[PDB]
Protein backbone atom coordinates (compact mmCIF):
# COMPACT_ATOMS: atom_id res chain seq x y z
CA UNK A 1 0.00 0.00 0.00
CA UNK A 2 2.86 2.25 1.18
CA UNK A 3 2.28 5.63 2.70
CA UNK A 4 4.58 7.98 4.67
CA UNK A 5 3.09 10.72 6.78
CA UNK A 6 5.50 13.46 7.79
CA UNK A 7 5.16 15.81 10.80
CA UNK A 8 3.72 19.33 10.29
CA UNK A 9 5.86 22.34 9.46
CA UNK A 10 7.91 24.01 12.20
CA UNK A 11 9.06 27.64 12.70
CA UNK A 12 12.06 27.75 15.05
CA UNK A 13 14.67 30.04 16.67
CA UNK A 14 18.36 29.65 15.60
CA UNK A 15 20.61 27.53 17.87
CA UNK A 16 17.57 25.36 18.87
CA UNK A 17 16.80 21.78 17.71
CA UNK A 18 13.96 19.87 15.98
CA UNK A 19 12.71 16.31 15.89
CA UNK A 20 10.58 15.44 12.82
CA UNK A 21 8.53 12.20 12.22
CA UNK A 22 7.64 9.94 9.28
CA UNK A 23 4.78 7.53 10.15
CA UNK A 24 5.23 4.64 7.72
CA UNK A 25 2.23 2.51 6.62
CA UNK A 26 1.05 -0.14 4.15
CA UNK A 27 4.35 -2.11 4.37
CA UNK A 28 6.35 -3.99 7.15
CA UNK A 29 8.55 -1.20 8.54
CA UNK A 30 11.58 -3.27 9.53
CA UNK A 31 11.76 -4.80 6.03
CA UNK A 32 12.70 -1.50 4.22
CA UNK A 33 15.20 1.29 4.80
CA UNK A 34 14.42 5.00 5.26
CA UNK A 35 16.40 8.00 4.02
CA UNK A 36 16.09 11.73 4.91
CA UNK A 37 16.59 14.08 1.94
CA UNK A 38 16.54 17.93 2.07
CA UNK A 39 15.78 20.54 -0.63
CA UNK A 40 16.81 24.23 -0.25
CA UNK A 41 14.59 26.39 -2.58
CA UNK A 42 16.47 26.55 -5.90
CA UNK A 43 19.08 23.88 -5.35
CA UNK A 44 18.53 20.15 -5.86
CA UNK A 45 17.71 17.44 -3.41
CA UNK A 46 20.51 16.17 -1.15
CA UNK A 47 20.74 12.95 0.92
CA UNK A 48 21.17 13.36 4.70
CA UNK A 49 21.27 9.66 5.65
CA UNK A 50 19.81 6.18 5.80
CA UNK A 51 18.57 3.85 8.49
CA UNK A 52 17.48 0.20 8.25
CA UNK A 53 14.87 -0.67 10.99
CA UNK A 54 15.18 -4.50 10.84
CA UNK A 55 18.54 -4.67 12.54
CA UNK A 56 21.70 -3.29 11.00
CA UNK A 57 22.24 0.39 11.51
CA UNK A 58 22.92 3.45 9.43
CA UNK A 59 24.69 5.57 6.99
CA UNK A 60 25.11 9.37 6.86
CA UNK A 61 26.30 11.98 4.35
CA UNK A 62 29.40 13.06 6.19
CA UNK A 63 28.56 16.77 5.98
CA UNK A 64 25.36 16.22 8.00
CA UNK A 65 26.89 13.89 10.74
CA UNK A 66 26.71 15.95 13.94
CA UNK A 67 23.82 18.18 13.10
CA UNK A 68 21.82 15.01 12.43
CA UNK A 69 20.45 12.09 14.41
CA UNK A 70 18.51 9.30 12.73
CA UNK A 71 16.41 7.17 15.12
CA UNK A 72 13.45 4.77 15.08
CA UNK A 73 10.27 3.68 17.01
CA UNK A 74 9.81 0.17 15.52
CA UNK A 75 6.63 -0.08 17.35
CA UNK A 76 4.74 3.00 16.11
CA UNK A 77 6.44 2.59 12.71
CA UNK A 78 7.85 6.08 12.86
CA UNK A 79 11.20 7.35 11.77
CA UNK A 80 12.52 10.52 13.36
CA UNK A 81 15.24 12.97 12.49
CA UNK A 82 16.76 15.41 14.87
CA UNK A 83 18.60 18.43 13.74
CA UNK A 84 20.90 20.30 16.09
CA UNK A 85 22.18 23.87 16.25
CA UNK A 86 19.65 25.19 13.84
CA UNK A 87 21.16 27.75 11.46
CA UNK A 88 19.19 29.61 8.74
CA UNK A 89 20.96 27.43 6.19
CA UNK A 90 18.98 24.56 7.66
CA UNK A 91 15.76 26.14 6.29
CA UNK A 92 14.51 23.75 3.67
CA UNK A 93 11.83 21.15 2.91
CA UNK A 94 12.74 17.77 4.32
CA UNK A 95 11.58 14.48 2.77
CA UNK A 96 11.73 10.88 4.06
CA UNK A 97 11.85 8.35 1.34
CA UNK A 98 11.88 4.56 1.42
CA UNK A 99 14.46 2.46 -0.35
CA UNK A 100 13.32 -0.76 -2.06
CA UNK A 101 14.17 -4.14 -0.40
CA UNK A 102 17.41 -6.12 -0.31
CA UNK A 103 20.12 -3.62 0.70
CA UNK A 104 22.40 -0.68 0.25
CA UNK A 105 26.22 -0.18 0.06
CA UNK A 106 26.05 -0.20 -3.72
CA UNK A 107 22.39 -0.08 -5.04
CA UNK A 108 19.13 -2.08 -4.22
CA UNK A 109 18.34 1.36 -2.80
CA UNK A 110 16.31 3.80 -4.94
CA UNK A 111 13.55 5.80 -3.36
CA UNK A 112 10.34 4.13 -4.44
CA UNK A 113 8.17 6.02 -1.93
CA UNK A 114 8.14 9.62 -0.79
CA UNK A 115 6.48 11.59 2.09
CA UNK A 116 5.01 15.11 1.52
CA UNK A 117 7.87 16.71 3.36
CA UNK A 118 8.17 18.93 6.43
CA UNK A 119 9.19 22.58 6.31
CA UNK A 120 11.84 23.88 8.59
CA UNK A 121 11.94 27.66 8.90
CA UNK A 122 14.74 29.00 10.99
CA UNK A 123 14.32 32.50 12.26
CA UNK A 124 15.15 34.74 15.09
CA UNK A 125 12.47 37.21 14.38
CA UNK A 126 9.32 37.90 16.41
CA UNK A 127 5.88 38.53 15.02
CA UNK A 128 5.63 41.81 13.21
CA UNK A 129 2.30 43.08 11.79
CA UNK A 130 2.15 44.10 8.04
CA UNK A 131 2.20 47.68 6.69
CA UNK A 132 -0.42 47.78 3.89
CA UNK A 133 0.19 50.52 1.27
CA UNK A 134 -2.14 51.07 -1.77
CA UNK A 135 -0.56 51.32 -5.14
CA UNK A 136 -2.67 53.75 -7.07
CA UNK A 137 -2.34 54.99 -10.71
CA UNK A 138 0.33 57.56 -11.65
CA UNK A 139 -0.04 61.19 -12.73
CA UNK A 140 0.23 61.60 -16.48
CA UNK A 141 -0.56 57.89 -17.18
CA UNK A 142 -2.69 58.56 -20.21
CA UNK A 143 -6.03 56.82 -19.63
CA UNK A 144 -6.07 53.05 -20.45
CA UNK A 145 -8.90 50.70 -21.52
CA UNK A 146 -8.21 48.88 -18.25
CA UNK A 147 -6.59 49.79 -14.96
CA UNK A 148 -4.00 47.76 -13.02
CA UNK A 149 -3.94 48.40 -9.26
CA UNK A 150 -2.23 47.04 -6.19
CA UNK A 151 -1.38 46.81 -2.57
CA UNK A 152 2.14 46.65 -1.24
CA UNK A 153 2.23 44.54 1.95
CA UNK A 154 5.51 45.18 3.82
CA UNK A 155 7.47 44.31 6.90
CA UNK A 156 5.50 41.27 8.03
CA UNK A 157 6.70 38.20 10.03
CA UNK A 158 5.64 35.25 9.70
CA UNK A 159 4.99 34.74 5.94
CA UNK A 160 1.28 33.97 5.95
CA UNK A 161 -0.58 37.01 4.78
CA UNK A 162 -3.70 36.94 2.57
CA UNK A 163 -4.56 39.63 0.07
CA UNK A 164 -8.12 39.75 -1.16
CA UNK A 165 -9.60 42.13 -3.70
CA UNK A 166 -13.18 43.21 -3.18
CA UNK A 167 -13.44 40.71 -0.32
CA UNK A 168 -13.48 37.73 -2.67
CA UNK A 169 -14.72 38.60 -6.22
CA UNK A 170 -12.07 39.64 -8.73
CA UNK A 171 -10.44 36.16 -8.50
CA UNK A 172 -9.35 36.51 -12.05
CA UNK A 173 -7.06 39.43 -13.12
CA UNK A 174 -5.36 39.02 -9.72
CA UNK A 175 -1.66 38.32 -9.18
CA UNK A 176 -0.13 37.36 -5.95
CA UNK A 177 3.58 37.60 -6.12
CA UNK A 178 6.16 35.74 -4.00
CA UNK A 179 7.09 37.21 -0.74
CA UNK A 180 10.71 38.14 -0.56
CA UNK A 181 12.13 38.30 2.88
CA UNK A 182 14.49 41.19 3.17
CA UNK A 183 15.78 42.00 6.76
CA UNK A 184 13.65 39.67 8.88
CA UNK A 185 10.77 41.25 7.04
CA UNK A 186 8.81 39.45 4.30
CA UNK A 187 7.46 41.81 1.65
CA UNK A 188 4.93 40.93 -0.89
CA UNK A 189 2.53 42.64 -3.23
CA UNK A 190 -0.51 41.94 -5.27
CA UNK A 191 -2.21 43.38 -8.38
CA UNK A 192 -5.72 43.60 -9.82
CA UNK A 193 -6.82 44.52 -13.36
CA UNK A 194 -10.25 46.08 -13.77
CA UNK A 195 -11.63 47.56 -17.13
CA UNK A 196 -11.53 51.41 -17.37
CA UNK A 197 -14.76 53.07 -16.29
CA UNK A 198 -15.26 50.25 -13.75
CA UNK A 199 -12.79 52.29 -11.54
CA UNK A 200 -12.62 55.13 -9.90
CA UNK A 201 -16.35 54.42 -9.91
CA UNK A 202 -17.62 51.08 -8.32
CA UNK A 203 -14.75 51.19 -5.63
CA UNK A 204 -11.96 48.72 -5.25
CA UNK A 205 -10.55 47.63 -1.88
CA UNK A 206 -7.80 45.22 -0.91
CA UNK A 207 -8.14 43.34 2.31
CA UNK A 208 -4.93 42.09 3.94
CA UNK A 209 -5.00 39.42 6.67
CA UNK A 210 -2.12 38.48 8.99
CA UNK A 211 -3.56 35.99 11.60
CA UNK A 212 -0.30 35.66 13.66
CA UNK A 213 -0.35 39.40 14.50
CA UNK A 214 -4.24 39.47 14.52
CA UNK A 215 -4.44 41.89 11.69
CA UNK A 216 -7.22 42.84 9.39
CA UNK A 217 -6.51 45.82 7.16
CA UNK A 218 -8.73 47.17 4.34
CA UNK A 219 -7.29 49.76 1.96
CA UNK A 220 -9.53 51.20 -0.70
CA UNK A 221 -8.01 52.50 -3.92
CA UNK B 1 31.69 12.51 -4.25
CA UNK B 2 30.00 12.10 -7.60
CA UNK B 3 28.97 15.42 -9.10
CA UNK B 4 25.69 14.92 -10.96
CA UNK B 5 25.06 17.55 -13.69
CA UNK B 6 21.75 18.40 -15.27
CA UNK B 7 23.06 20.70 -18.02
CA UNK B 8 19.67 22.46 -18.35
CA UNK B 9 17.86 24.34 -15.49
CA UNK B 10 14.80 25.18 -17.61
CA UNK B 11 13.52 23.40 -20.66
CA UNK B 12 10.69 24.76 -22.70
CA UNK B 13 8.37 22.40 -24.58
CA UNK B 14 4.94 22.33 -26.21
CA UNK B 15 2.39 19.58 -25.76
CA UNK B 16 2.60 16.41 -27.96
CA UNK B 17 6.44 16.94 -28.32
CA UNK B 18 9.33 14.53 -27.68
CA UNK B 19 11.56 15.95 -24.83
CA UNK B 20 14.91 14.75 -23.55
CA UNK B 21 16.33 15.66 -20.26
CA UNK B 22 20.02 15.05 -19.76
CA UNK B 23 22.06 14.00 -16.81
CA UNK B 24 25.89 13.57 -16.52
CA UNK B 25 27.95 12.08 -13.63
CA UNK B 26 31.57 13.10 -12.77
CA UNK B 27 32.38 9.44 -13.03
CA UNK B 28 31.22 6.07 -14.47
CA UNK B 29 28.31 5.00 -12.31
CA UNK B 30 27.67 1.65 -14.08
CA UNK B 31 24.10 2.52 -15.00
CA UNK B 32 23.03 2.99 -11.35
CA UNK B 33 20.88 5.93 -12.14
CA UNK B 34 17.37 6.94 -11.16
CA UNK B 35 14.95 9.65 -12.21
CA UNK B 36 12.53 11.34 -9.86
CA UNK B 37 9.59 13.63 -10.76
CA UNK B 38 8.65 16.50 -8.41
CA UNK B 39 5.20 18.05 -9.38
CA UNK B 40 4.68 21.92 -9.04
CA UNK B 41 4.38 22.29 -5.37
CA UNK B 42 4.32 18.79 -4.32
CA UNK B 43 5.68 15.42 -4.00
CA UNK B 44 8.33 13.39 -5.65
CA UNK B 45 7.77 10.06 -7.34
CA UNK B 46 10.18 7.51 -8.92
CA UNK B 47 9.79 7.25 -12.68
CA UNK B 48 12.77 5.14 -13.74
CA UNK B 49 15.49 3.14 -11.94
CA UNK B 50 18.64 1.25 -13.13
CA UNK B 51 18.95 3.61 -16.06
CA UNK B 52 15.90 2.56 -18.00
CA UNK B 53 13.52 0.42 -15.91
CA UNK B 54 10.06 1.88 -15.31
CA UNK B 55 8.60 2.02 -11.83
CA UNK B 56 5.07 0.57 -11.81
CA UNK B 57 2.28 2.78 -13.13
CA UNK B 58 4.65 5.28 -14.87
CA UNK B 59 3.18 5.56 -18.46
CA UNK B 60 5.40 4.36 -21.38
CA UNK B 61 5.80 7.92 -22.62
CA UNK B 62 8.90 7.88 -20.36
CA UNK B 63 12.19 6.11 -21.14
CA UNK B 64 15.70 5.99 -19.81
CA UNK B 65 18.88 5.63 -21.82
CA UNK B 66 22.50 5.77 -20.79
CA UNK B 67 25.86 4.16 -20.22
CA UNK B 68 28.81 5.20 -18.06
CA UNK B 69 28.55 8.95 -17.30
CA UNK B 70 25.90 10.14 -19.74
CA UNK B 71 22.17 9.49 -19.23
CA UNK B 72 18.90 10.61 -20.73
CA UNK B 73 15.21 10.84 -19.80
CA UNK B 74 12.83 10.78 -22.72
CA UNK B 75 9.27 11.90 -22.79
CA UNK B 76 7.58 10.89 -26.01
CA UNK B 77 4.48 13.06 -26.59
CA UNK B 78 4.65 15.74 -23.89
CA UNK B 79 1.39 15.61 -21.91
CA UNK B 80 0.11 18.27 -19.55
CA UNK B 81 0.79 16.26 -16.41
CA UNK B 82 4.48 16.08 -17.28
CA UNK B 83 5.17 19.75 -16.34
CA UNK B 84 7.27 19.10 -13.46
CA UNK B 85 10.92 19.15 -12.40
CA UNK B 86 13.03 16.07 -13.12
CA UNK B 87 16.11 15.02 -11.17
CA UNK B 88 18.66 12.23 -11.72
CA UNK B 89 20.35 10.49 -8.87
CA UNK B 90 23.23 8.01 -8.80
CA UNK B 91 23.42 4.83 -6.88
CA UNK B 92 26.98 3.45 -7.07
CA UNK B 93 28.90 5.51 -4.56
CA UNK B 94 27.83 6.89 -1.21
CA UNK B 95 26.49 9.47 -0.54
CA UNK B 96 23.64 8.95 -2.90
CA UNK B 97 23.81 12.23 -4.88
CA UNK B 98 21.43 14.11 -7.16
CA UNK B 99 21.35 16.60 -10.09
CA UNK B 100 20.15 20.21 -9.62
CA UNK B 101 16.84 19.52 -11.45
CA UNK B 102 15.44 20.48 -14.88
CA UNK B 103 12.01 21.95 -15.23
CA UNK B 104 9.67 21.59 -18.06
CA UNK B 105 7.59 24.75 -18.82
CA UNK B 106 5.04 24.97 -21.63
CA UNK B 107 5.46 26.76 -24.90
CA UNK B 108 2.69 29.12 -25.77
CA UNK B 109 2.13 31.97 -28.33
CA UNK B 110 4.36 35.15 -27.80
CA UNK B 111 2.66 37.26 -25.05
CA UNK B 112 3.43 40.88 -24.41
CA UNK B 113 3.98 42.32 -20.88
CA UNK B 114 1.43 44.68 -19.38
CA UNK B 115 3.60 47.00 -17.33
CA UNK B 116 2.31 49.62 -14.86
CA UNK B 117 4.16 52.13 -12.64
CA UNK B 118 2.97 53.27 -9.29
CA UNK B 119 4.19 56.28 -7.27
CA UNK B 120 4.94 56.20 -3.49
CA UNK B 121 1.82 56.65 -1.47
CA UNK B 122 1.19 59.44 1.05
CA UNK B 123 0.82 56.97 3.98
CA UNK B 124 4.25 55.40 3.28
CA UNK B 125 5.87 58.80 2.91
CA UNK B 126 4.42 59.74 6.37
CA UNK B 127 6.03 56.50 7.61
CA UNK B 128 9.48 57.83 6.50
CA UNK B 129 10.50 56.38 3.07
CA UNK B 130 9.17 55.82 -0.42
CA UNK B 131 9.09 52.85 -2.77
CA UNK B 132 8.22 53.13 -6.49
CA UNK B 133 6.77 49.86 -7.99
CA UNK B 134 6.46 48.54 -11.48
CA UNK B 135 4.42 45.49 -12.38
CA UNK B 136 5.35 43.75 -15.64
CA UNK B 137 2.36 41.34 -15.93
CA UNK B 138 1.39 38.37 -18.04
CA UNK B 139 4.29 37.92 -20.44
CA UNK B 140 5.60 34.94 -22.30
CA UNK B 141 8.52 34.08 -22.82
CA UNK B 142 10.14 34.17 -19.42
CA UNK B 143 12.98 36.25 -20.80
CA UNK B 144 12.41 39.84 -19.76
CA UNK B 145 14.94 42.53 -18.84
CA UNK B 146 14.09 45.48 -16.57
CA UNK B 147 15.80 48.62 -15.35
CA UNK B 148 14.85 51.76 -13.62
CA UNK B 149 15.86 54.98 -15.27
CA UNK B 150 15.81 58.05 -12.97
CA UNK B 151 16.20 61.27 -14.96
CA UNK B 152 17.74 59.70 -18.11
CA UNK B 153 20.44 57.69 -16.29
CA UNK B 154 19.80 54.28 -14.70
CA UNK B 155 19.76 53.08 -11.10
CA UNK B 156 20.12 49.67 -9.63
CA UNK B 157 21.24 48.87 -6.05
CA UNK B 158 17.88 49.56 -4.51
CA UNK B 159 15.84 47.43 -6.94
CA UNK B 160 14.28 44.12 -5.81
CA UNK B 161 12.46 41.59 -8.01
CA UNK B 162 9.71 38.97 -7.74
CA UNK B 163 8.81 36.51 -10.49
CA UNK B 164 6.00 33.93 -10.36
CA UNK B 165 6.49 30.48 -11.94
CA UNK B 166 4.60 29.80 -15.20
CA UNK B 167 0.88 30.41 -14.54
CA UNK B 168 -1.19 27.26 -14.42
CA UNK B 169 -4.18 28.79 -16.16
CA UNK B 170 -2.59 30.68 -19.07
CA UNK B 171 1.18 29.80 -19.20
CA UNK B 172 2.34 33.35 -18.57
CA UNK B 173 4.73 35.08 -16.14
CA UNK B 174 4.29 38.20 -14.15
CA UNK B 175 6.75 40.12 -12.04
CA UNK B 176 7.07 43.04 -9.69
CA UNK B 177 10.14 45.18 -9.56
CA UNK B 178 10.26 47.53 -6.54
CA UNK B 179 12.90 50.34 -6.30
CA UNK B 180 12.58 51.30 -2.49
CA UNK B 181 13.90 54.76 -1.54
CA UNK B 182 13.89 57.21 1.45
CA UNK B 183 11.52 60.29 1.38
CA UNK B 184 14.52 62.64 0.57
CA UNK B 185 16.14 60.41 -2.14
CA UNK B 186 12.64 60.42 -3.61
CA UNK B 187 12.27 64.26 -3.10
CA UNK B 188 15.04 64.70 -5.67
CA UNK B 189 14.48 63.57 -9.32
CA UNK B 190 11.08 64.23 -10.91
CA UNK B 191 11.06 61.38 -13.35
CA UNK B 192 10.90 57.82 -12.36
CA UNK B 193 10.99 55.24 -15.07
CA UNK B 194 10.54 51.53 -15.20
CA UNK B 195 11.76 50.01 -18.46
CA UNK B 196 11.09 46.66 -19.94
CA UNK B 197 12.78 44.70 -22.66
CA UNK B 198 11.17 41.62 -24.26
CA UNK B 199 10.97 39.26 -27.35
CA UNK B 200 7.61 40.63 -28.39
CA UNK B 201 9.12 44.11 -28.94
CA UNK B 202 11.96 45.89 -30.79
CA UNK B 203 11.04 48.97 -28.80
CA UNK B 204 11.86 49.18 -25.07
CA UNK B 205 8.48 49.35 -23.29
CA UNK B 206 8.73 52.46 -21.24
CA UNK B 207 6.47 53.41 -18.40
CA UNK B 208 7.25 56.72 -16.58
CA UNK B 209 5.71 59.13 -14.11
CA UNK B 210 6.58 62.61 -13.07
CA UNK B 211 6.62 63.45 -9.42
CA UNK B 212 5.58 67.07 -10.09
CA UNK B 213 2.76 66.35 -12.35
CA UNK B 214 1.29 64.77 -9.15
Amino acid sequence: QVQLQQSGAELVRAGSSVKMSCKASGYTFTSYGVNWVKQRPGQGLEWIGYINPGKGYLSYNEKFKGKTTLTVDRSSSTAYMQLRSLTSEDAAVYFCARSFYGGSDLAVYYFDSWGQGTTLTVSSAKTTPPSVYPLAPGCGDTTGSSVTLGCLVKGYFPESVTVTWNSGSLSSSVHTFPALLQSALYTMSSSVTVPSSTWPSQTVTCSVAHPASSTTVDKKL
Amino acid sequence: DIQMTQTTSSLSASLGDRVTISCRASQDISNYLNWYQQKPDGTVKLLIYYTSRLHSGVPSRFSGSGSGTDYSLTISNLEHEDIATYFCQQGSTLPRTFGGGTKLEIKRADAAPTVSIFPPSSEQLTSGGASVVCFLNNFYPKDINVKWKIDGSERQNGVLNSWTDQDSKDSTYSMSSTLTLTKDEYERHNSYTCEATHKTSTSPIVKSFNRNEC
